[PDB]
């Protein structure tokens, strides 16, 4: 099914990840200077943190393109499929993979730690808040 | 350059001058350090410095890509003006130096400042938004307009503040006549393609360019009722529009054309089915241009041909009656000895030596009643003097 996104429900998930944008956009660059393996203590917390970010690559299949230039709407799903596929989707998936599992288990090279610092991006969607909040 | 704006690269050229002599005082530092014999190494900025471990005793054999980086990161922390101490002044002509860059620099530096705050405070396309809603906020809480209505008058507002509009009170400062012909370059393609316009003089066409307005239409909005009175003519340039569904509008189309021609109440309802862009041309000004173009007139009501019977015979009937009509109005003011009444429609107007449906010239008219000033000016027309009526009588038969 296709779910507009206003319905009270996705906005309130909106503004549920918004949480975990703030997280681990301030957690990334803690974890890449001072830790140098993110160990055991908090292994939980790791792989808690990139589900939240991993279902929403699989429901953002489902929203409202409005066209951009017919302002009605868009229900279709080869187009909606092929809009985020175009903008976001190589971005997304990347920045969500486990980088400390694949470091550690690769005979430790510090050259694939620096794949952390992609995740530092989900910043943007706290930049995208606070233009909302302008209009 | 236009492409870029101006104050924008200002402030670049700002920060290059600013890293330039920030790059030059690096230089001028270290050769304050060496005008200095070898034996005096210890008064030098540079020669007494030793961080954590490092002691820089030599300070001349010091692998320069590192001695260089070491006399910029002196430069660049002043020039920013955050001051560590751990390199510093320490004789008198290293002193005299830094005091001179310092203040050079404190005003260089209050002058970016300024700079920065002109572009800002130029504006921008949320602040000049933003600035809009609160006046019709205020605007439609004062009146206690509906909420539906409300809804209709913001969604226009967003609409033009992504895909910029042509920025009102500002093309005004062109000229009409300049305007006229920027009319004619955008308006002219989209017109001629409509049907009721086909095999028009290219005259009676440009007439209705020059007085053209264009608007924007969201998805879901009505332009007219069923049972309305037509005051404006529309014609599609973008978009697709529903009448209700009966029928489909496509661009290069016009509707409400019906109503506006035989006074009928609109029939149908339109409604907006995707974002289009509307030209639109009012009533009085149509009528005004139409009534010129007569025989252009007499095409318009044919090509709507391929209700209709009566339509097409009231327009025969309404081209037939306004040549009669004029004749009325011509007689009626020298009747009364209106000078001024009548000139008007005499420069602009018809023939004064026609009759009207009885027959009477305005010399019949003028000559009953004993008007001895219109009668000069009739003369200065040549009017013709025998004009008789279906009676026999002649002009002079009247005074």
């Amino acid at each position: 099914s296709i779910v507009h996104p206003d319905n009270r429900w996705y906005k309130a998930w909106t503004m549920f990840i918004l949480i975990w944008a703030l997280y681990s956009s301030f957690f990334t660059p803690l974890e890449f200077g001072f830790f140098r393996g993110l160990p055991e203590n908090l292994f939980i917390l790791d792989i808690a943190g990139q589900i939240a970010f991993l279902v929403d690559i699989v429901l953002t299949f489902f929203v409202a393109y409005r066209d951009s230039r017919t302002y009605r709407m868009i229900y279709k799903r080869s187009s909606i499929a092929l809009r985020y596929l175009k903008s976001t989707f190589i971005i997304d998936l990347l920045a969500c993979m486990p980088w400390d599992i694949i470091y550690k288990a690769a005979g430790e090279k510090e050259e694939v730690r620096y794949l952390l610092l992609i995740r530092l991006y989900r910043v943007h969607r706290v930049i995208l808040f606070f233009h909302k909040m302008e209009k | 350059d236009i492409r870029i704006n101006y104050l924008f690269t200002r402030i670049v050229k700002l920060i290059f001058v600013e890293l330039y002599c920030t790059h030059t005082a690096a230089c001028i530092f270290y050769y304050l350090a060496t005008t200095l014999p070898a034996s005096q190494e210890g008064y030098t900025w540079i020669g007494s410095l030793k961080l954590g471990d490092y002691s820089y005793s030599k300070f001349r054999e010091i692998d320069l890509w590192t001695r260089y980086t070491t006399s910029m990161y002196f430069a660049v922390v002043t020039m920013a003006t955050v001051g560590y101490g751990d390199i510093h002044a320490v004789n008198m002509r290293e002193m005299i130096f830094a005091m001179v860059y310092i203040s050079f620099d404190m005003i260089l530096g209050a002058y970016l400042i300024g700079n920065m705050t002109a572009l800002i405070v130029k504006g921008s396309k949320t602040e000049r938004f933003r600035d809009k809603m609160a006046d019709i906020m205020r605007y439609m809480n004062r009146n206690k307009l509906g909420r539906n209505i409300r809804g209709q008058i913001t969604g226009h507002l967003r609409l033009q503040y992504e895909s910029s509009y042509t920025e009102a009170a500002v093309l005004q400062d062109i000229p009409v006549s300049i305007r006229a012909k920027i009319a004619q370059t955008l308006y002219l393609p989209y017109i001629e393609k409509v049907p009721l316009f086909r095999g028009c003089s290219s005259e009676f066409i440009n007439q209705i360019v020059i007085r053209l307005h264009e608007e924007f239409f969201l998805p879901g909005e009505v332009i007219m009722e069923q049972g309305s009175v037509v005051d404006q003519l529309y014609f599609v340039c973008h978009g697709v529009l529903e009448e209700i569904i009966v029928a489909v509008l496509q661009p290069d189309h016009s509707f409400g054309e019906i109503s506006i021609l035989c006074n009928i109440p609109q029939p149908y309802t339109v409604r907006v089915a995707e974002l289009c862009r509307i030209l639109r041309l009012d009533k009085q000004s149509f009528m005004n241009i139409l009534e010129i173009f007569f025989h252009d007139g007499r095409r318009i009501l044919n090509n709507l041909l391929e209700r209709i019977k009566q339509l097409e015979s009231d327009i025969t009937f309404h081209i037939s009656k306004q040549e009669a009509e004029l004749a009325l109005k011509l007689n009626s003011a020298a009747f009364y000895g209106d000078l001024y009444q009548l000139k008007s429609l005499i420069r602009a107007g018809g023939d004064p030596n026609k009759t009207d449906y009885d027959g009477r010239s305005p010399l019949h008219l003028a000559a009953s009643r004993g008007y001895e000033d219109i009668t000069l000016y009739l003369i200065q027309e040549s009017v013709d003097v025998n004009i008789k009526d279906k009676l026999g009588s002649t002009p002079l038969l009247e005074a």
